[PDB]
DNA sequence: GGATCTTATGCTCCAG
DNA sequence: CTGGAGCATAAGATCCT
């Protein structure tokens, strides 16, 4: 699969190993969709901004055509929130889940729970 | 069994000599070969000289194989000399140089195997097996560079941890259930069957099939109980016992307890009142139903996959570590000797005999009473017939004491049965001719003292040179044999130990006082000496209860050593004290890490001085660049140099040899050093030396590289050693306390009575368990016979009433089951008073007793 | 294969072949080969025909037509035929009759040292001298013959007569009778030739000298330089040199008897000396001051002018690199060590080989983590020795020990547990990253957390370092021609491998040693495929047998071992392994040799290359010589001889000498006498504050000597913490327990599930695998279950409050947690120790003390139970106030409370029924029985002896210690025992 | 004059 | 810092002729 496009990108030395391994780690052998998604999701945790809006994943497209490739199975997959919503690492926060998304908004567990934690102190 | 010269002993065909306690085994073997050197003996000789390149002498153990070499050049050279000289005064050498025929040509071939003595055959087995192996490789079938590794205990428990993780795993609970409940994990599998899978795969008793498998013989056991739990459930309800004055008629409580037991058939466990329907429990409380004896016969089998899963491991786990090996390249001792017993089975086996017998027509094997099945199979194929080949056993039965570590002495009685030639030896050197009537009379006191009439003793004659030793003990003389009956009737185990220890303490500390005072006198004719410290020894079966003596012996200040030391030097608190020194000075700047190392027992400093120097900060400073410069040396030329620089700066070699104690203590740092260096020779970096070294205390090895050395031969004082360390040595005055002592064996594993082979039994057989208790006790004789035989001038062991079972004071005492009862009871439950009676039947002026 | 004459080659290589057996094979025959292609080619000849030489041993039907067939097949190749065997005899032929200086020829040659040559060589001299000069330089010890004996019409021939350079001519003395009588034997060498030491060390000189007499052609003279029988060392030269007889035998009772025929020796002679150590260790130490010793005595010597020899170098060098750095400045001497193992960069070679270990490697944890700690790896890999503990600690606490992959798993016939591995650790460590531990398990897997900051680079960097093993750990199992094992060396230093400053001798040698052997295998013109296996265990034959005869006269001492074919003369020189077996250096032959079954005069073997070494090491000391060896093995204290060499010298010295003293009395007592003579072998200050925390009162008590060491003097004893396991945990003991025990213990006391709380450490990778974790789970289910209904029963919900007392002028502050208002209910899953209800008790105290009345209790395992009545405020400081006062006497002096061990001992004493002390003997009997057996452990647990605190004070326990500890633990115990309920 | 029955108490190696 | 063994028991203690 994308494994040679991920590590060219390794090889670009433009991202971390860090994040590779990471969208290894969350994403297996499942949609390539939902494995291009967690890479982008992992880097921009790698430089450590606390979220991110689907419109910067749906309109970058970095160095690759990332809709193109991520087209899998029968319907469209633009529908980005449905498409990682199927995966079971993108959830609503009621289970164990490494990505959260309620609001157009994806971003790591952590970062979740405790920007909730901070919102509902102040408030 | 007739008495035997080395001048007149035939040197040709198979021969078995039995050399017995201070029998010289040495000079015998040194006069044969020397015989075997020169061609003597006329018709009795070999019919031809032999060069010292054909002569195999494989011995047991390497430093005896180093002494006896150095022996027997020593023998050669006397022998030149007084060859060339044609006078001396050694009597054998004088009747050896009338024996020998032509003086020049015999100093010849004395010099040419002088000249190639350094290479003469003198080896171990394994050592021997390995070297016929690098020489015909070709028929031998084995490599080229191969190595000698130790470490076997590693890939068995690899091994282990591979049999059960790929046959036990995908197991359901209720096999698991019972699987753990018989036992835990794979360290109490390798705990339970190490002994079974070292040495050779021993015959198992009613193998069970290869088919058979762990869901079908749960199927087979749990259809047989739920049969019979059917069976009981239908025809439950009647009554015909007798209801007697023993047998109440609240007694329907068991049936309503078997009514409640009806529970499940996936179960495993069943009531007590599920055995109350045998018959002969009805004696003291009719069958009229089947099912009174179906339980029963239910009852008397036991049920388990322990055998299976035993012989699976014991089939599996030895091919698996062997082919494991054999892909890494290392081999093992018993390794290569079943290699060279699978050549020798093969069809080039007569090859191999044929080369073998060609190159070495000769073998002369010492201590054949320690030898291995595969060991005699090899002899037997190679030099059981074809004469011109000679062979030659010796041996001595009656002190094999390594049963556990995989001897037999049914092998030799295989060996004993083959051969037609037995001869026997008189001169019992070291012992007194008190101590040799003493213990010809206790062996003679019952006939059949060894429990088997093919293996007699032969009463011996003292020399005539030790009939002048007789023993002082203030002022008038002692018995050679002097018992020691305590202040009890019938005692416990614990009161019993420390009572004979307290005694023990007792004479020691009179018999030292009386030498230190000129009374007691191991005296020679006129010769006389006093006794002192190293003069006395006591021997022990185990470690735990030599504590418990050397407890008593301390405490009466009696300094005492275990001269049997098997604790690995890792252990003590010098380890862990380098590790802290080598943590600090590897980071200098941590104040918490260098203060804990500094305030340990290695500099010998004081609290006070800990106190004030927390504030002294220039004294901190200069000690933080004292190691700091102690870290430079380290990481620039090694590890020993700092230790030197530090012990040398702190004066501490001075201060531990000052303060009492400390000799033992910085010895151990010495070695822990050395052993470090050789360590860390391969281990380059520091890191690694360091976790190599943590790994090292964590893991207590018991290899010979970690036993702690001998303290000191200047100090003297007494010796505790264990009954096997003592094998082949001497001491002056011993101290049997716990020979009457003994243990029951329970675990099934005996040998054939008449067919001689390793009998692995895995069930209840009352025949194989009391063949085991006999081979048991027989081996109890044989540690008697050593204990008995390894003294000099005077043995006092102690008589004792022990009893194991719970009545105390029944009447009939229980010392039955050791040998000491064996040979004073000579077979029957006593009392104290039979005890008193049996020892003063054979007490005439040389064996007593006192409380 | 299958020639009907190959049977038993047939049989050894068709059991089993991995090319392993063929690669010894291969390599002990080209051995053999080349030893009969340079010794006796006449075999090689006849095998070329294809004819066997009669009176030759088994194996010959073999080795001739393998050779017949090797030279037919290296014909067919295309490589020249042309090599020694067939050269050298045409090379005779040639050179015989030609002109007389051909072109290109040197015009002279010279050959020192050497004392071996084959006689193949020397013949094609013998030819070659008719043209041009050539020097032979021999060193034999002797001036006359001293050599073998043909046959009468040989020593005919040998009148020749040897001229000096200049003056006149000299042979051996008495021509006529020494060729007459049974000096030179009928079929024998010569047997009357005196020294024993010759007669049975110069076994390769006497062929030697008897080949080179042997020669038609034959120029020789000599200079030999006479010797001055002073010493002890010039005597045995003078005896070695004339061929002469010194040592007596005893022919009547008068030889015997009289004692003065002999030269007597000085008794402060130091030339030669024996020594007998027990320890390698001891041996150099002792060498070093003997060294120091005699270059303070002669101030005309220097280090550079002595030598010392050694057996095996290899056990040695560690010693003598050892003794002699650590030498002081002020006694320090320089040493040079040669022909020791060529190791330069050993943790990089490691690193190699374990790395061409790779596709049969069961990756331990610590195995690749003592790969990576290579820091050529770790600057390629960018992770760094702060890392490094991190690392570690994750690897430990995650529990990372078998191989990478379920795929590696199953490929050796195992389980595919999926737990465990370094695929199961590396996603337990980014899900830890990314997830809270409290959230619980998302793909059956646990997240891990600790790592959570921005250190979590490193794990991503190891995991690169784990796929970049997984890929070539694949790569590298297909077994591929030496075609395509051409670049892979390369592409492998490359890939694993940064190119740093250290880096670079070890890059080329493994550059070059590889290339070396694909090049031979080019040469050869290998077909077939090759496993690594043959690559791996080549390169290690290959790159352990380069020594290092580099450093030899720098100006330190001479550290070497006795090489063959090196004699070099100097003025003191030592020895070293003269031990029995080890010297001289045995070795069997091949076997199938047909050398040893058959040999000749040109022999060479290494027992007796070791017998002539040894006897030109005695002829090369000018001024001293040293010998040494094991006597006494410390361990058993057994004794151990001496080598056949030195043991047959030092009998010659005794038989050859006498001491000045006992001039007269015998044979015997002399040769003793002389044997006996060469050898030889607290009060402290504080004051008590008024302001105090509950915990350091908490932390002061659980353990008094423990807390004496970490706050007065600030001294913790933090030993390192366990190594990583190999195993994976199949059963749990010790500690791992108690952290399970007790969070399970924590769930049913709120009575919440444990389900959840189960495959929350199914997904951790703790529990055992299968059913054994269920079955395993179920027993503590059972036994926790049965002590929470006694907890549950008993509690009721409570609060903490804050504490803030003062008794004896000191504030008491800190904080009671969850106390409910009949008291205190506490419970720990283990036995009754008496510091734990101890450690309630000061909890009660304080909540008792500030009114607060109520009873506390305390729950266990195995039905254990602490309880204890409550009281006023008054009777409450009362006890409070002589335990305040423990602590200022515990803070200033080490008080002797044993904290269980004491208990032990007052509870047989103490007795309820009167409510006080006893003092009869026979219950203080049980009590010092029952103290011990507190004190040190059984077979199995562990006593309180054995602890690091209490080890450090004492080593063993003396009657007045005993109750010294009782004394002050009778003081502070009695509340705990008259108030237990 | 028979039991069950639950505790205190005893007792658990050796050598490469 | 923390954690630790099983098994065969007979005396005594009540239940029942």
């Amino acid at each position: 699969k994308l494994q040679k496009q991920l590590l060219e990108a390794v090889e670009h030395k433009q991202l971390r190993p860090l994040d590779v391994q990471f969208a290894l780690t969350v994403a297996g052998d499942e949609h390539p969709a939902v494995t291009l998604a967690a890479a982008l999701l992992s880097h921009d945790a790698g430089e450590g901004h606390v979220c991110l809006p689907l419109s910067r994943l749906e309109n970058n497209e970095a160095s690759h055509p990332l809709l193109a490739t991520c087209v899998s199975e029968i319907g469209e997959l633009q529908n980005w929130e449905e498409c990682l919503l199927a995966s079971q690492a993108v959830s609503r926060g009621d289970e164990p889940t490494p990505m959260i998304l309620c609001g157009d908004r994806l971003y790591l567990n952590r970062m979740w729970c405790n920007e909730r934690t901070v919102a509902r102190f102040f408030n | 069994a007739e008495t035997l010269d080395p001048l007149r002993l035939p040197l040709q065909g198979e021969r078995l000599i039995e050399a017995s306690a201070g029998t010289g085994k040495t000079f015998t073997i040194a006069a044969l070969y020397l015989r075997l050197l020169l061609g003597l003996g006329g018709s009795a000789a070999f019919p031809r000289p032999l060069t010292v390149e054909e002569l195999l002498v494989v011995t047991f153990t390497e430093a005896a194989t180093a002494e006896l070499r150095g022996r027997i050049r020593s023998n050669i050279h006397e022998l030149r000399i007084a060859c060339l000289r044609e006078t001396t005064d050694n009597p054998l050498y004088e009747r050896l140089l009338e024996e020998i025929d032509d003086k020049a040509q015999a100093a010849q071939w004395l010099l040419l195997a002088e000249r190639q003595m350094d290479e003469a055959a003198v080896f171990t087995i394994h050592g021997f097996c390995q070297r016929m192996l690098n020489l015909n490789a070709f028929e031998s079938g084995m490599l080229f560079e191969q190595q000698l590794i130790e470490d076997e205990s590693l890939l068995r428990y690899q091994a282990c941890a591979d049999f059960w993780r790929r046959h036990c795993y995908p197991l359901p609970r209720e096999i698991a259930q019972v699987v753990f409940e018989t036992w835990k994990g794979p360290q109490a599998l390798l705990r339970d069957i190490n002994r079974y899978l070292q040495g050779e795969a021993p015959v198992i008793k009613a193998p069970p099939p290869d088919d058979e498998t762990l869901a079908s013989r749960h199927a087979q056991i749990v259809a047989r109980i739920d049969t019979v739990k059917q069976q009981w459930r239908d025809a439950v309800g009647e009554l015909d016992a007798l209801i007697e004055s023993s047998g109440i008629d609240r007694r329907k409580f068991n049936r309503s307890n078997q009514a409640k037991w009806i529970d499940k058939i996936s179960a495993w466990a069943e009531e007590e009142t599920n055995s109350y329907q045998l018959p002969e429990s009805l004696e003291k409380f009719t069958p009229r139903h089947p099912l009174f004896e179906a339980i029963d016969q239910l009852l008397a089998e036991p049920l388990s996959i322990r055998d299976l899963v035993i012989t699976r491991a014991l089939a599996e786990i030895r091919e698996t570590v062997a082919r494991e090996k054999r892909r890494r390249g290392e081999l093992g001792f018993d390794d290569m000797l079943s290699r060279l017993d699978s050549a020798l089975r093969s069809e080039s086996g007569e090859v191999l005999a044929a080369a073998i017998r060609t190159r070495f027509p000769v073998a002369m094997i010492d201590e054949f009473q320690d030898t291995d099945p595969q060991q005699y199979r090899i002899f037997r194929r190679i030099w059981h017939h074809q004469p011109e080949t000679a062979l030659l056993l010796i041996g001595d039965p009656k002190q094999a004491i390594y049963a556990f570590r995989g001897a037999d002495i049914f092998t030799y009685m295989k060996a004993r049965s083959e051969v037609h030639a037995h001869y026997t030896l008189d001169t019992n050197w070291r012992s007194a001719p008190g101590m040799v009537n003493s213990v010809n009379k206790l062996f003679s006191q019952t006939d059949d003292a060894f429990m088997f009439r093919e293996i007699p003793f032969i009463p011996v004659k003292s020399a005539g040179k030790n009939q002048a030793l007789r023993f002082v003990f203030k002022g008038e003389t002692q018995p050679a044999m002097k018992m020691w009956l305590m202040e009890g009737e019938s005692c416990g185990v614990g009161d019993y130990q420390s009572t004979m220890a307290q005694v023990c303490a007792a004479q020691i500390r009179d018999w030292l006082q009386a030498g230190q005072r000129g009374e007691a006198l191991l005296m020679n004719g006129d010769d006389a000496r006093p006794v002192r410290a190293s003069d006395i020894s006591v021997l022990v079966r185990s470690r735990q209860e030599a504590a418990q003596v050397r407890d008593a012996l301390t405490l009466l200040e009696i300094p005492s050593v275990y001269l049997s030391n098997r604790d690995s030097v890792f252990e003590t608190l010098e380890a862990q004290e380098m590790l802290w020194l080598l943590q600090a000075v590897m980071t200098p700047e941590r104040e918490n890490t260098l203060r804990s190392a500094l305030a340990t027992s290695m500099m010998g400093l004081n609290a006070l001085d800990i106190e004030t120097l927390n504030n002294d900060e220039h004294a901190w400073d200069v000690v933080v660049e004292e190691f700091d410069g102690y870290r430079q040396i380290w990481r620039k030329r090694g590890v020993m140099p700092m230790l030197r620089a530090l012990m040398s700066a702190r004066n501490i070699a001075e201060n531990l040899l000052a303060t009492a104690g400390g000799e033992r203590r910085l010895t151990d740092i010495l070695h822990i050093s050395e052993l470090l260096q050789e360590a860390g020779t391969q281990l380059e970096s520091e890191h690694a030396l360091v976790r190599w070294l943590s790994q090292h205390i964590l893991e207590p090895d018991s290899n010979a590289s970690s036993q702690q050395m001998r303290l000191e031969s200047d100090k003297h004082l007494v010796q505790i050693v264990t009954i096997h360390k003592s094998k082949g040595l001497e001491y002056p005055l011993v101290w049997l306390p716990f020979i009457t002592n003994f243990r029951v064996q329970e675990q099934a594993f005996y040998h054939d009575r008449h067919s001689f082979e390793a009998v692995l039994d895995l069930n209840a057989a009352p025949e194989s368990v009391d063949l085991a208790e006999a081979e048991r006790l027989a081996e109890d004789l044989r540690l008697l016979y050593v204990a008995l035989t390894r003294s000099v001038w005077h043995c006092s062991l102690g008589v004792a009433p022990l009893v194991r079972r719970r009545g105390d004071k029944k009447g009939d005492t229980d010392v039955h089951q050791s040998a000491l009862g064996r040979l004073l009871q000579k077979g029957e439950p006593q009392d104290a008073a039979g005890l008193r009676t049996c020892i003063e039947a054979l007490c005439d002026d040389d064996i007593a007793w006192q409380t | 294969l299958e020639r009907e004459d190959f049977t038993l080659l047939r049989h050894y290589l068709t059991d089993d072949s991995d090319k392993r057996k063929l690669f010894q094979l291969s390599s002990k025959a080209a051995d053999l080969f080349d030893q009969y292609l340079v010794y006796r080619p006449d075999w090689l000849a006849q095998w070329e025909t294809g004819h066997l030489v009669e009176g030759l041993g088994e194996a010959q039907a073999w080795q001739a037509p393998l050779w017949k067939a090797l030279v037919e097949y290296t014909h067919q190749l295309g490589q020249p035929r042309w090599h020694r065997a067939n050269l050298y005899q045409r090379f005779i032929e040639t050179l015989e009759s030609a002109t007389t200086c051909p072109p290109g020829l040197p015009s002279r040659v010279f050959i020192c040292g050497i004392s071996a040559l084959p006689p193949v060589y020397l013949q094609a001299l013998q030819a070659l001298g008719k043209h041009i000069e050539i020097h032979l330089l021999f060193t034999n010890p002797c001036r006359y013959y001293w050599g073998d004996i043909k046959d009468p019409a040989y020593l005919a021939k040998l009148l020749t007569r040897q001229r000096r350079h200049s003056f006149e001519d000299r042979e051996l003395p008495l021509f006529r009778d020494s060729e007459n009588a049974g000096q030179l034997f009928n079929s024998d060498g010569e047997q009357d030739v005196g020294n024993p030491l010759l007669a049975s060390w110069g076994k390769l000189g006497r062929d030697y000298i008897y080949l080179l007499s042997d020669l038609e052609s034959s120029q020789e003279l000599d200079a030999f330089v006479d010797v001055t029988p002073d010493n002890l060392l010039h005597n045995i030269q003078s005896d070695i040199l004339e061929l002469e007889n010194r040592a007596v035998a005893g022919v009547n009772i008068e030889e015997f008897s009289r004692s003065d025929n002999k030269r007597p020796l000085d008794p402060l002679d130091s030339s030669i000396t024996f020594h007998v150590c027990h320890s390698p260790q001891r041996e150099v130490e002792v060498l070093h001051d003997r060294l120091l010793a005699m270059l303070e005595e002669d101030p005309t010597l220097t280090p550079r002018d002595i030598i010392v020899m050694v057996a095996d170098i290899d056990s040695y060098s560690p010693f003598i690199q050892a003794v002699f750095g650590s030498a002081p400045a002020d006694r320090y001497l320089p040493y040079a060590i040669s022909d020791r193992r060529a190791r330069q960069s050993h943790p990089v070679l490691e690193a190699f080989i374990s790395l061409l270990s790779l596709p049969d490697s069961r990756f331990v944890s610590e195995d690749v983590l003592a790969l990576l700690d290579v820091p050529v790896l770790a600057a390629r890999f960018d992770i760094t020795e702060e890392g490094l503990r991190y690392l570690r600690q994750w690897v430990n606490e995650s529990g990372i020990r078998w191989g990478i992959d379920d795929d590696n798993v199953r490929e050796l016939e195992l389980p595919a547990t999926g737990q465990h591995t370094w695929r199961f650790g590396l996603t337990r460590m980014l899900l830890g990253y990314a997830m809270e531990s409290a959230q619980g398990e998302w793909q059956s897997v646990l997240p891990y957390d600790e790592s959570s900051g921005l250190i979590a680079e490193l794990v991503g960097h190891l995991a690169s370092l784990l796929m970049q093993l997984n890929i070539w750990r694949r790569g590298l199992a297909q077994e591929r021609p030496l075609e395509e094992w051409l670049p892979v060396c390369r592409d492998m230093l490359n890939a694993f491998f940064l190119p740093d400053a250290e880096t670079e001798a070890a890059m080329t040698l493994i550059e070059q040693q590889w290339q070396a052997i694909i090049a031979e295998g080019l040469g050869a013109q290998y077909g077939d495929a090759v496993p690594l296996s043959l690559l791996r265990d080549e390169l290690a034959q290959r790159l352990d047998q380069e020594r290092i005869s580099q450093r030899f006269l720098a100006g330190p001492v001479n550290i070497c071992t006795l090489m063959p074919m090196r004699s070099i003369p100097f003025k003191v020189v030592c020895l070293l392994g003269m031990n029995d077996g080890v010297y001289p250096r045995q070795l069997a032959p091949l076997g199938f040799d047909l050398m040893s079954q058959k040999p000749k005069r040109g022999d060479r073997s290494r027992r007796d290359d070791d017998r002539y070494l040894f006897l030109e090491a005695l002829i090369s000391a000018q001024q001293k010589l040293y010998i040494s060896y094991i006597g006494r093995s410390i361990q058993d204290n057994s004794e151990r001889f001496p080598s056949v060499l030195v043991q047959e010298l030092i009998d010659y010295i005794g038989q050859s000498h006498y001491l000045p003293g006992d001039e007269a009395l015998n044979c015997d007592e002399s040769e003793a006498r002389v044997k006996a003579h060469l050898t030889c072998l607290q009060p402290l200050p504080f004051t008590l504050p008024e302001t105090v925390p509950l915990e350091t009162l908490q932390r002061f008590w659980a353990h008094p000597v423990r807390a004496f060491f970490q706050m007065r003097l600030q001294v913790n004893f933090r030993t390192e913490d366990s190594e990583i396991p190999d195993t994976e945990p199949f059963i749990l003991e010790g500690l791992s327990r108690y952290q399970i025990n007790q969070q399970l213990l924590n769930a049913l006391v709120e009575q919440d599930d444990a389900e959840r709380l189960f495959r929350r450490f199914r997904a951790a990778g703790d529990l055992p695998y299968g059913a054994f974790g269920e079955i395993f789970w179920e027993t503590q289910c059972q036994e926790m279950q049965q002590l929470a209904d006694r907890v549950i029963a008993c509690r009721q919900p409570g609060q903490s409050m804050e504490i803030d007392l003062a008794c004896n002028g000191v504030q008491i502050t800190g904080w009671l947690p969850q106390v409910q208002p009949d008291g205190l209910l506490r419970w720990r899953p283990s036995l009754l120790s008496v510091a734990q209800g101890m450690q309630l008790w000061l909890e009660h105290l304080v909540y008792c003390a500030s009114g607060g009345n109520g009873e506390s209790r305390l729950f266990l395992r195995k039905d254990g139970e602490w309880r204890f009545p409550p009281l006023a405020a008054e009777q409450a400081l009362h006890y409070l106030s002589q335990l305040i006062e423990g602590y200022r006497e515990g803070m200033s002096a080490p008080l002797l409370v044993l904290p269980e061990s004491g208990g032990a001992w007052l509870k047989t004493c103490y007795d309820a029924q009167n409510d006080a002390m006893l003092d009869d003997d026979s219950t203080l009997q049980k009590a010092r029985t029952k103290f011990l057996q507190a004190y040190e452990g059984n077979m199995m647990v562990r006593g309180e002896g054995d602890d690091i605190w209490y080890q450090r004070l004492w080593r063993q326990l003396t009657p007045e210690t005993m109750e010294a500890i009782v004394e002050q633990s009778q003081r502070f115990l009695l509340p705990l025992f008259r108030f237990n309920q």
